[PDB]
């Protein structure tokens, strides 16, 4: 779902301007649910706020209040704790690298293993669901720590589950099971490149996010010419 | 591509220099055993596809051989001669008795999985038993490869020989039989050579400026280990920038808030870009980041009196030759990034013995290894009027050369 | 729970009727090497399951051992033990080089799938290498295995020992290296011995009436063997009842018609039960079929001149009595069933060779050690007055006891 | 007849604590390898009687296998296989490169004669030489074991090897090429063990008073360290009786008076009986004497601060709940008794390197392994609120069940 | 250029045609092994220079591997790997327990002298000693190879192995234990394929017109077998020319005259060249001379029933398709030329057995051998509607998948 | 495993695949076995489960390529036999009813050999 506006008017100034592209006129389209086009499942999830009973914190001026370190792995015996509790991947921001991601995929440590397992579908969006949920239930069986929902080898036969549905589906399967303390889910997403999508993303669960196709983009404009910046900094 | 051709010219020059004959040119060009088998291999489907291995042995006249292991999906032949020549290079530079080589599978570990990974290391070893034993070859750990690779290797040498041989194989696991310190190894190498460098140069160590771009476990341990010796810290860089500050950086603060991928920068602050980073004024520059940085336009900009080039070729001909004419010390590669070979060769030498040293003793001797070569290697470049790292690949050349002189192949 | 009793009884009345002292009793009651190892092996799921594994070598003194191997879920060290002895019995009968033994798993091969018992069975000879070998132990196939255990076996320890060894495993496919004749050699010994069982009794084999009651491939190759010789069947049965005919059944028919299961009753037709078979007028009896079926009620009603017991001990104590008593030549099984036993030897003796015989060298190689076998039986046994089985077992002791002697191990 | 089942449970004990699947106890319940063979042997009268072997090896993913061998007569597969467990305990203790092992002979050494054990010794090794070796397993001193057969064995393996193994066994002579102290082994351990026990506990070890019954080669040699050190001995006992003097007992005299048997009690004098001396005031109790003596009835006489067994299991549960309860110190005995294993140890490593050490060297690096196993058990067993036994139990089997998942076997 | 592209699509070809899937073309296109070693050598002046070495085995799933060795100047990789491949699919033509390989070394024979052919080989030997014994490697006689190379390289085998291994090589002199018949190997392979062609076909070889072009030994020893047999020939031929006589042509007078390079033809006659040689008529012609000799110009001129290529691909595409559509029975030269390969393996037999046959022993086994293998290669052929030099690769790889599918590579 | 939970589709789909993904390592047999069954796990019709079966298969063109064993307790009745025989079952095993009789025949009841009847 990408669009040319979408780049030159959102991609593009994040890198220009060190921060969020700003605006006015805030928006008048009708909603995803009423709108005739076809709409990703993001669009139907609206943020939220605080009106009364507690005030909207700051995050520039009050830095030393925010904390944005990120746990990856299984959590130990929380009322005797000692050392497996702490044995753990620590990340200091939500979103990962190319060469991030690959080394978290490639970490073959016993305690901290990796599975993979593709988020796709045929026909029968139930299938498809409770499939991934028989590889996830399966992999704990087996110990793993780590999951990476992918949506790569996709092809005319097989499409992508919406990332935020698949991602909540699987949160309350292991909530409910009482696993979910013995993963950790991350998410590769071609769909995330707004705030809006990484933010849901990670408060419905993911763990990190890897915006692959992002990232391919930058490289293209960079091969091309546009966006001198180097692609490392990029 | 050119890659094989670059080091047989290197040799070439390095062996004209000595002034032996062209026999032992003809002889150390080309690795004297290449091997490539066919692994195969069952996926999680139940198919099987089949990985094209490799295994080359530089030379042996000295003794055992050694080399590294790389997953990576675009190995081929040529690089791994060179990667041979290159380890033989590395290993006639530290004076061990190793005589070089390397291995490698056409693979994608990214795709690959556990018990996958498990069953292609398995097939390997199956595969290149023959040619592979303690007092023949000793793998180690390298790209895409690590301690449980290392531990699947040798239990499975173990299976085939029928009793234990810990000292098979390097780099494992501690409980396994390991070397303590096998992390700091790198670290540890260069905190000795930047140390010589200075004493050399006349640069007092203490109060010494010092960059370090590039943050990841190297960098955290040379930057701990320039702290506790005395040398002040003014930059540091890591993948989301750097940092700036002429009277420290309280290097423990940073380290302590050192996250898994050794990122510092803050969030809502701007950080410096590397290009700058490498002007700011210091006594000792450490390029350990991405390769070709150093070049014409930023060798003018340069300003440390040493630079310790920690990566992998991270400079170029042009660069070496401007910092050269400016009379800035360049420390080669070769020479800088020899720590996990010598902690290597003192995890083979106690698995050997069968007793295991302690992390002072393995300390001392990996200090007073590195500083008798920086030393030796220091007192050739002067005596003859050539670059360090001419001086470096003439060094390694001497040990090979002259072994198999007298072994009688030529 | 009384077979190792039994087996060290009858090792015991063998050695007390030769008249050799009681130290080779004490040293032949026991296996000489006992292992029991612990195979790991990784399930489709993922989960590991650890499975027991089993080893035994009888004897060594007259050369390499020999044993086969059982998937059979309750395997024992007493049954092990047992299987070891008979073999080493066996193979004295048949004055063969091999000493005896025998290996198991504790097993399913029910639940087991395809992929996890081709990694049960590498792991298993993982495990138990160092013991044997080319000059040390042989596998061959038994219960629940196969033509591709038996490959999968021979690949593996020509991965662990570096370089082929077709003749290390019997059992292997033609491709593999195989030996023709590998399905009929029971039949084959069966055959030969009838022949030879009818000439020393004075029955002509031309129109001699005979019942083959278990219709598998031994019953198919014994009966077509004998259309062949001329002999006329008067009986068959299978797991679906039998036939009975005075003047022939159309051998070539009943073949020719032959299912997998070797299945033959027609689906209309009243069949007859094996108890009314045995009783039905016959000159030779050939029990292949399920154990314990001649006992006290049928040894009065059994009519045939010569029994050959086929099966593993199809009879019992009471019923070789009355048979003794009654004057009816009762054939071992020990001798009856000794042809897999030989076309294994035949074929490790070709693996070894490195050249391959043709269907009628083994057969005229077969007939000639079978023949030459019962024949010297017979004679001790009319030398002796004994029974054939007590004659079977003194004549496989016999060997193994004096080559014991030679190599001064008592 | 339940020592099986009692380190069985242990075992269990300690896995569940540590946290471990179930896969790694039912792997290390039963030992991997266990061997039964029949020993041919002369007399001098020139009969002969066969013996019965025995060998197992615990496990062996660490490296090379160790035990001892006792001619028991007693001797069965259920004591074999728990001593062998016993020894792995023991080696992961002390973290050495050894897995664990244990064999034995069945016979009595009273009746046997000099001729006549050195050929039950000599056809042993002639039996068992198949699955041992300098990578595969290790003899050493034990009951009904000393020097001389210790010397027989390794001419023995040197003759069927064709090459000199010094480092095959251990506990050999010292012109064979043994190592000084092995007498004083054990009494190192226990004087290491003391002062680190005393050191972390605060009892100053100036002037502590000390007990030691049981005054055999250990008893004296840690009376004779005690005094060295500075601690004062206020209480000794032997098969004949003991002493009494809160002001010292002049163990330099003692000493020189001690006969062969140590025993060291007047004629014509009273003596104190070990259950009166076992309540004595006294800082360091330190039991080496016959087993089952701490009790109920005795553990609220107890009255040490600080109690070592240096036997083996002096104690009982009830004993060491009381003790724990009363909040007394109790060293394991798995610890105490470990110092022959750790000479035995130097021994091996002395004859693979070539080059003997001395006696300072071997007490340097005695002390050095004892105070840092030490030191591990006790922060170990502080962190986690359990007893010292099970702090032992823990720590060995650690390392076993880690090895072992590295090499993959689980 | 072209040579292993061209075996690569053959082996598709066949592939295909057997209908096995395509991970067996992927293992099967390439050797499993390939070594590439330099071989020092002193010169008679004194020099040295550096021989490049080669060797690579195809396969070793069936067992043991073999192949030649060529001291050809222009020997390279790609042809070293496109005649080992040749020489599998000659051994699974004639159902030999080899895998196929071969060796080869950059060198000029004739430039080269004796005493520094010897010390090449020996360096040779001394280079490639590691991969190569009696259960992995054996060399054979090929271009620029004989009797004496063979010796030298038994020799030095001998002497590097400690023991004699008169199996480890073969084609040595018949001193040494060499088989007789070792130079009519090739004509009686075509004797017996050309009798049994002829008996196919309904060609009475009694009066049998023949034409053999090509009069070295190969040529003479056919000439003498059909001679005997009584086949009459019509027609020689030689490099100084050849003859016609419709009615015989003496070969016992031919034989007779025959000089040591076969030349026959008279001085002052006139001599028939080849070309007009090929159109005499005949029932059957024997091209055993330079390749590419029949193509499309002569294919409408040829007029032999049979046709025998005893040379490497004498023929071409175009040729074949002409001569199979005209229904002229065309011998694969794989078949037609393997009688070195048949005597090699005897000769090889011989020395593993120690007992050595005699000619009449050789001569009935290779005709054995060949007949069967001919049979079944046109049972095959007329089976399936294809020409035989597709049934002749086929049935040549069919071995080799099936057994790599049994050892399980794949 | 021919058992479901919750969901028949779910349960036939599964099925399917793992029927697709023999087949396309190779194999020849299928065993469709109720055993291994407990209180979670309930069995799905074996008539309906081998229709499904044997459609896919039939729509896929593999069906030539293996052969379907049918392992069902609910097989005593020589109309079930034929009902599953003309469905696509291959061959029948009623281990229920051989169970059964070893039963009886331990009892007392038929007093004819196991193996006879």
């Amino acid at each position: 779902g990408y669009t040319y506006e979408d780049i030159q008017k959102y991609l593009i100034p994040v890198i220009k301007e060190g921060k969020d592209p700003l605006g006015s006129m805030g928006n008048d389209a009708p909603l995803a649910v009423l709108s005739d086009r076809a709409q990703s499942l993001f669009n139907y999830f609206k943020q939220l706020f605080a009106q009364v009973t507690n005030p909207p914190i700051d995050a520039i001026r009050e830095q030393l209040v925010t904390s944005t370190m990120t746990w990856l792995g299984a959590e130990g015996d929380l009322l005797h704790p000692s050392e497996r509790n702490v044995r753990r991947i620590k990340l200091y921001t939500p979103v990962l690298s190319n060469e991030q991601f690959y080394a978290l995929k490639t970490i073959v440590h016993p305690d901290l293993k990796s599975q993979k397992i593709d988020v796709l579908f045929s026909e029968d969006l139930e299938r498809g669901l409770k499939d991934m949920f028989t590889q996830a239930e399966k992999a704990i069986s087996q110990g793993v720590s780590l999951l990476i929902l992918s949506d790569k080898k996709m092809n005319e036969r097989l499409t992508p589950i919406p990332p935020l549905l698949a991602v909540s589906a699987l949160h309350q399967h292991l909530i409910r099971k009482g696993l979910r303390t013995k993963v950790s889910i991350i998410v590769e997403s071609g769909e995330a490149r707004e705030v809006h999508h990484f933010a849901a993303l990670i408060g419905y669960g993911a763990d990190a996010i890897n915006p692959y196709l992002a990232y391919a983009t930058y490289k293209q404009e960079i091969d091309e010419g546009r966006l001198d910046i180097s692609y490392e900094e990029a | 591509l050119d890659v094989l051709k670059s080091t047989q010219t290197v040799i070439h020059k390095a062996l004209e220099k000595l002034g032996y004959p062209e026999e032992v040119y003809e002889l150390l060009k080309e690795p004297m055993r290449l091997l490539t088998v066919k692994i195969p291999v069952r996926m999680d489907d139940g198919s099987v596809k089949i990985f094209t291995g490799y295994r080359a042995q530089h030379n042996d006249s000295v003794g055992p051989t050694k080399g590294g292991i790389r997953f990576h999906p675009n190995v081929t032949e040529k690089e791994v001669k060179a990667l041979s020549i290159w380890m033989s290079l590395k290993c006639g530079i530290i004076d061990l008795p190793y005589g070089g080589g390397k291995g490698g599978i056409v693979c994608d570990p990214r795709d690959m999985s556990f018990r996958e990974l498990e069953r292609l290391s398995r097939g390997y070893v199956r595969a290149i038993s023959q040619i592979v034993g303690p007092t023949k070859d000793v793998p180690a750990p390298d790209v895409f490869t690590n301690s449980q690779i290392m531990a699947w290797m040798m239990d499975e040498y173990s299976r085939i020989d029928e009793f234990n041989s810990p000292g098979f194989i390097t780099g494992k696991p501690l409980v396994l039989g390991g070397s303590h310190g096998r992390e700091s190894a790198t670290a540890k190498g260069v905190t000795i050579c930047i140390k010589e460098a200075a004493k050399k140069r006349g640069i007092d160590i203490k109060g010494a400026r010092v960059v370090v771009q590039g943050f990841g476990n190297a960098g955290s341990y040379l930057a701990k280990f320039m702290h506790d010796a005395g040398a002040k810290v003014v930059g540091i860089s890591d993948a989301y920038g750097g940092l700036y500050d002429p009277e420290g950086l309280d290097i423990d603060y940073l380290l302590d808030r050192r996250d898994s991928f050794g990122t510092v920068t803050k969030l809502f602050n701007d950080t410096i870009t590397n290009q700058e980073l490498l002007e700011l004024d210091c006594d000792i520059l450490v390029p350990a980041a991405i390769e070709n940085q150093i070049t014409e336009e930023n060798a003018h900009n340069i300003r440390a009196k040493i630079v310790v080039e920690a990566a992998n070729g991270p400079t170029t001909l042009e660069g070496t030759k401007i910092l050269s004419d400016r009379d800035i010390l360049l420390v080669p590669d070769v020479l800088a990034s020899a720590g996990g070979v010598t902690v290597s060769y003192f995890e083979w030498v106690q698995n050997n013995q069968g007793f295991y040293w302690s992390e002072e003793e393995v300390e001392e001797k990996l200090e007073k290894m590195m500083v008798k070569s920086f030393n030796n290697i220091y007192e050739m470049a002067n005596n003859r009027r050539i670059d360090m790292r001419l001086a470096a690949y003439m060094v390694g050349v001497r040990k090979m050369a002259e072994a198999s002189r007298f072994r009688g192949w030529i």
